[PDB]
């Protein structure tokens, strides 16, 4: 397969540069970080509650074991 | 178990070397000391070129040591003095020995203890460092001796280090401490001959790859730029 | 003796060798240092 | 002309919509190569033979010059190896790789084929670890009925692992990369027919553009990170993930008191040392590995993606809580604490795929009707 | 749908006309796959160590159930693999493959590949001819003036032949007939574009039929010679052509009055041999293959085969006299009777091939006018 | 490369037969061995007389080969 | 050099195997001849079984010698009766001591010796009965001796073998002849423990390959039939 015989396209327009005739990092603090954040708050909310409740679990996972090798009163 | 501290070193640093001074000491020690009972087998006097001694010099021990190489033409063998190509003297034929010279118990090798052991140096000192009383309602049998840093706590260890067990070349103080601290340095050199080398890399490296890694990341983004600036309209009738 | 891998091959009528009447022309003495010590790589020119 | 069939590496048609991710789907190109130009170089030195293998590698670390490097670039690399693939496979769910049938089977016979080479690759330098490490594994193929004991002492050369051990995995173990390197070539021709899978999941036809610029250096960027992250580790702690016990002679006559293998075969032991049952585990254990086959008769929604199936998220980012658990939970030993989680464990990763992954596009078809 | 491209294994034009010659053309995937297959199995007891290896060989000969086989299946096998090659290769030259100069040179890469190869495959053994049948070669790339003393003590792992030298061999041995395996592709691909080359010599587009009744069951009818021919000597007379010193262990300090690699270089041994001259002789040596890439430039006939070209016939089996000759003056020693024919054999094998073949055409042109 | 596309042909006719419908070894003794014969002499001119030279210069290696190893009148 | 003749034996033939009655005696001589100065390395009393002596037999001769094995406890070694795991007596400890209870010359491995000599056996067999004095204007060193079969004519081999040197068990005639024929039977077996078994796939094979041979050879000359059946002809106007 290769490009010619793919599919069907009609009335599109494609304007597009050369890189020389542009920066190539222009708003990238500017308008970047913004966009981060953007990408941030839509996957944290589905991605950070398991690794939360792993970190709980690496915490319990600890303490409990961490007690049981101390003894008991008798 | 116990966990060792992490005690600091003049080789922690990510780009930090070890003090080759430190190290001609510690030499000292593993022929006086420990070399009466550790089969450091993977080693010999030409490795010490160019860290802690000459060739001429740590060849003088060479001459001192006997060592047992050469099928005589008669058909026997012999005795000679070693040379540099020459390992370190095993101090017994065979691990057996070992365990009759000592309470059943074995002493390990120690040309790679120290990356063979968690903690690896920090394990090291704090063990000869950990010696002390029993504690109330504990009963060990003869030989064996009380060392927390040592699973089980109960170790065939005799104490092989004490203060003015000897004395060093250059004078400085016999301690119990700076003898551990050039015997530990002197350790991690067995497993890592490449130290003095593997942080030079070490170094390269990141100016280089911090150098390119920018530059890769521009010609990425050079031309991309196309489609990082794209445009485009629907004009049907 | 055995020595880099390789072998290791270790007078009074020797010196009478005529050295222009011989292949390569060599003395003897250029040889060696010592006259009655021999020393040589143990192999043979040809092949 | 076989300049013709080297158009796929230079004018294929691949989409545009492409992240960062499938730097990782060319770097095992890079890792396999690497390894197995590191390792050739290797075994110009190891000899297998008990008595002289392990100090074999000593003759390496110690006296080659500058070869003691390439113990690290190959071994911590078979680490950054995996850490592609996992990164690589767990894509294919988040994004969808899974429908092209012909190729995710090919994707599985990679995967054992490598950590049954892996496990042959660990073993060589007679670590304590490693004769133990291929002790415990290899003991469980009793666990079958009436043949479980001939196949073992059969691949044991006797009735216990010794110097004939070593050999036949040497050759087994110096040879699948070839054979991985072939079917490399496989599981790109299957491809070939079909091209990539966007992050969307949508049939991109009309936005295939061409590779030579694009995606060449995108690559190599990765390949620096690899580099990058191959050359940190060896230089700067090579000690972390190859266990230290490994440097310790062989002997069978004394164990240490904590066993575990590397750690990247400890979300899968642990699933196994989860059952108290021998058998009852083990057909649990490739069942965790070939349920990968398995999924694809399990894609429920008509969608592709996981981009556009925020409920899918929910789940596998939460699957990846349990195999880095399992991971973890794995490499440390049995004891109550531990005992109750992979008891959980275990059974939420059969769970999750089984259940509640084909659930989410039975509902999510009925959120949006059809 | 990878069954396309298995198609020019089953359903391939090609022609009609076919001797049993071609057999030999895949007999090498057979004789290849069955060595690598015969030497897998049979490096699981290698050892590559000086101090184990040839008692390793030992292992095998005696202890292992019918492995004993493998020794020579393999070792012999490679003999009737070089039968193939001196039938294959000058087949191209009776017939006019030659022509084909995208193939032809691949068909010498191998052959260079291999020559290398097996070079490094009758060393392993330790067989007091294995040292010194690697120290008289490789010594003579010391001919050069300035690199010969650093390449040759660079390859030997210090300044002379050593374990050292053994352990780069077995994994440059092991190895190369898996980069043959995919050359083996390669050299069917620049194929497959044009497809084979009949005995006449002439264009046979239109006759052109199926492959997989035909010359299938043809080559496997081969491949029972092939296996026939190779069962009868290891059964009945292994020591043949394996020299029986090869099972002496290995010495420095003595060697055998009479040196002789194995009987299939002794053609080209025989040239150098002849040469007082240390270099003189070495650059002929590989002149003397490599003239087989020169050899295209010497079709002077405007026909192809040698079937219509009587003349040709008769410089062409001479040349077989001169090859045969030199592989019996090569495997005997340097006496006057000898050296009188080598200094005459080595340019008659120059001379034929440069002077008179081109001759020919030269003057078959004029014999009938064109 | 395959059938369909390779040349072109006009006006000729092909004639075969099923393999069950004969015989596999037909007059193989009977035809084959005269064409083996005429197969021979139109060979064996142009290939034997070199290997006739070996086996002499073959046997005269080894003669003159042995008399110099013995041992002359002196 | 001198070429040894073609003698016939109980196995020269294509399909032809070993007499193993007459490998039963040939293992007495070594043992008490050659086993003083010939380091047969490569062999075991077990390989015997099947072949000249069974399990309980030939083990009788492992409780008969001291062999070197194990390390005691004390970290020491020590003698014990072998067994049939053992391999044979190694006469001397290396090579040296040999060359040192000869003339300075060394005894060959006797293993592999047949496969490693132009001829083997009728070598070996007319190196014995080869010896006779030495010609006129011939001078021999003191140790050396005389035997054409060797070589330079020139060996440091002291005879081994004369008529009534030794007895055997059933009570055959001890003469130098058929000593050295069992002798010589036993020395292929040592580089050939398979010949009883060679020829047994040597024979499998005919009857297998020379029976399919042709019916492969019909399935071509079938499916070709069509082809070496077929006309044509040429009719455009
Ligand atoms: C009395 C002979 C002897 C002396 C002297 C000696 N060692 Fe030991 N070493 C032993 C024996 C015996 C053991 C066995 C310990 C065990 O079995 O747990 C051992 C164990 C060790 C270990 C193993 C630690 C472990 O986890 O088991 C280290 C490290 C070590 N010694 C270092 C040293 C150092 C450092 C010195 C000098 C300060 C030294 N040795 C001097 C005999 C000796
Ligand atoms: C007295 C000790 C001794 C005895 C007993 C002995 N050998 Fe030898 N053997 C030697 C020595 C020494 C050599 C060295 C020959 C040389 O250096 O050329 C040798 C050489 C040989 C060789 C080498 C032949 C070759 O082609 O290289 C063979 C074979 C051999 N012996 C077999 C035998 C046989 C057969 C017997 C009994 C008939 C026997 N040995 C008994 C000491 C012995
Ligand atoms: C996917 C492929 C492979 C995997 C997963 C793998 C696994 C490993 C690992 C993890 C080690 C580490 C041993 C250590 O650090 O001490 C190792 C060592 C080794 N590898 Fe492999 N390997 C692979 C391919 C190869 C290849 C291609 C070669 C040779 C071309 C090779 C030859 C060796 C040798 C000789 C050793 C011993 C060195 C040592 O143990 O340190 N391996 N293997
Ligand atoms: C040496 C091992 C491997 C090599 C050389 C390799 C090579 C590749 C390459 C170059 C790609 C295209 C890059 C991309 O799609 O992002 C790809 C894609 C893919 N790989 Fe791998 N791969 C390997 C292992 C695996 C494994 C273990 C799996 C397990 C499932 C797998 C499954 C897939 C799938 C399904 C795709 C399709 C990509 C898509 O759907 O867009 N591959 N492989
Ligand atoms: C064209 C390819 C090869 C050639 C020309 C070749 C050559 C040889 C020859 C002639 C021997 C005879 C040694 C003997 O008879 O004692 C030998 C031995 C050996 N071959 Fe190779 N070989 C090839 C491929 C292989 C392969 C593919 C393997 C493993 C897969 C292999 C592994 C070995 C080993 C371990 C030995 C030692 C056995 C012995 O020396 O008897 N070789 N080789
Ligand atoms: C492992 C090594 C090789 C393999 C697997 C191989 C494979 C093949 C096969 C299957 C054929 C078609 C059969 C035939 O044409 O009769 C062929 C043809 C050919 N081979 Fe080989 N070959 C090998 C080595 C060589 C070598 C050493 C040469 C040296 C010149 C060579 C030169 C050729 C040429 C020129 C042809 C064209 C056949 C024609 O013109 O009709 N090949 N090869």
């Amino acid at each position: 397969r290769q490009f010619g015989h793919l599919t069907r396209v009609r009335h599109v327009i494609t304007y597009s540069l050369s890189p020389f005739e542009q920066r190539a990092f222009p708003h990238y603090f500017s308008k970047g970080i913004p966009n981060v954040l953007r990408r941030t708050r839509a996957c944290i909310l589905r991605v950070a509650p398991p690794f939360v409740a792993f970190y709980l679990v690496y915490t319990w996972g600890t303490q409990e074991f961490e007690k049981s090798k101390r003894k008991n009163p008798a | 178990e116990l966990h060792p501290p992490s005690y600091p070193w003049s080789h922690r640093g990510l780009l930090s070397s070890l003090d080759h001074t430190s190290i001609r000491r510690g030499f000292q020690v593993y022929k006086q000391v420990c070399s009466s009972c550790h089969s450091m087998d993977y080693v010999a006097y030409r490795h010490l070129v160019g860290v802690c001694y000459t060739e001429d010099e740590a060849k003088a021990l060479a001459e001192e040591v006997e060592v047992q190489d050469g099928p005589n033409e008669d058909g026997e063998m012999f005795m000679r003095p070693g040379k540099l190509s020459d390992y370190f003297p095993k101090p017994y034929p065979n691990p057996e020995a070992a365990r009759a010279a000592n309470n059943g118990a074995l002493p390990p090798d120690l040309s790679y203890i120290v990356r063979a052991r968690h903690g690896g140096e920090d394990y090291v000192f704090s063990l000869l460092t950990g010696y002390c009383e029993p504690p109330t309602g504990v009963s060990l049998r003869e030989g064996l001796y009380f060392n927390p840093y040592f699973p089980g706590q109960a170790i065939g260890m005799a104490p092989p280090i004490y203060n003015e067990v000897l004395e060093f070349d250059d004078g400085t103080p016999a301690t119990m401490s700076q003898v551990a601290k050039d015997v530990c340095t002197f350790l991690r050199w067995a497993a890592e001959p490449e130290h003095d080398h593997r942080k030079r890399m070490g170094l390269k490296m990141l100016l280089m790859m911090g150098l390119l890694l920018p530059l890769v990341y521009a010609m990425k983004r050079h031309k991309w730029s196309v489609l990082k600036s794209r445009k485009l309209a629907y004009r049907p009738p | 003796f055995k020595w880099r891998g390789k072998p290791l091959f270790v007078i009074d009528q020797e010196a009478a060798v005529e050295v222009s009447q011989l292949r390569d022309p060599q003395h003897d003495l250029e040889r060696v240092k010592k006259p009655e010590w021999v020393i040589l790589i143990g192999v043979c020119t040809h092949l | 002309l076989m300049k013709i069939v080297n158009n796929a590496f230079i004018d294929l048609p691949a989409p545009s919509n492409i992240s960062s991710w499938w730097n990782f789907g060319s770097l095992l190109g890079i890792c396999l190569i690497l390894q197995i130009l590191t390792g050739l170089f290797l075994a110009m030195h190891y000899t297998s033979d008990t008595t002289t293998a392990f100090s074999s590698v000593t003759h390496i670390c110690r006296d080659v010059n500058y070869g003691w490097i390439i113990r690290y670039m190959h071994a911590n690399g078979a680490s950054m190896f995996f850490i592609c693939l996992y990164m690589h496979v767990g894509r294919g769910l988040y994004y969808g790789s899974y429908t092209f049938l012909e190729t995710w089977n090919i994707g599985v016979i990679l995967l054992l084929t490598v950590m049954a080479t892996a496990f042959m690759g660990y073993v060589l330098p007679w670590g304590q670890m490693s004769f133990w490490g291929a002790t415990v594994i290899t003991n469980l193929l009793s666990a079958i009925p009436y043949i479980g004991t001939n196949l073992v002492e059969w691949i044991w050369g006797g009735f216990s692992v010794d110097k004939a051990t070593l050999t036949r995995f040497f050759a087994f173990h110096f040879i699948l990369p070839f054979i991985i390197m072939a079917i490399a070539m496989v599981h790109l021709l299957f491809l070939h027919e079909t091209g990539s899978n966007n992050p969307t999941g949508i049939s991109s036809d009309v936005d295939k553009i061409p590779f030579h610029p694009y995606y060449t250096i995108k690559d190599i960027l990765g390949a620096l990170l690899l580099i990058l992250a191959l050359m940190l580790l060896v230089l700067f702690a090579p000690d972390l993930l190859g266990d230290p016990d490994n440097y310790t002679p062989a002997n069978p006559l004394n164990t240490p008191p904590h066993i575990k293998p590397e750690w990247y075969f400890l979300f899968a032991y642990a699933i196994l040392r989860s059952i108290p049952n021998k058998l009852g585990g083990v057909l649990a254990l490739a069942f965790s590995i070939l349920i990968l086959a398995l999924i694809p008769l399990l894609h429920t929604s008509k969608q592709r993606s996981m981009m556009f199936r925020p409920l899918s998220q929910c789940l596998f980012w939460a699957l990846v809580a349990d195999l880095l658990t399992l991971t973890w939970i794995g490499g440390q030993p049995v004891e109550h604490p531990y005992i109750t989680i992979g008891q959980l464990a275990s059974v939420l990763y059969f769970l999750l795929i089984l259940v509640l992954m084909p659930t989410a596009g039975t509902i999510e078809n009925k959120l949006l009707k059809w």
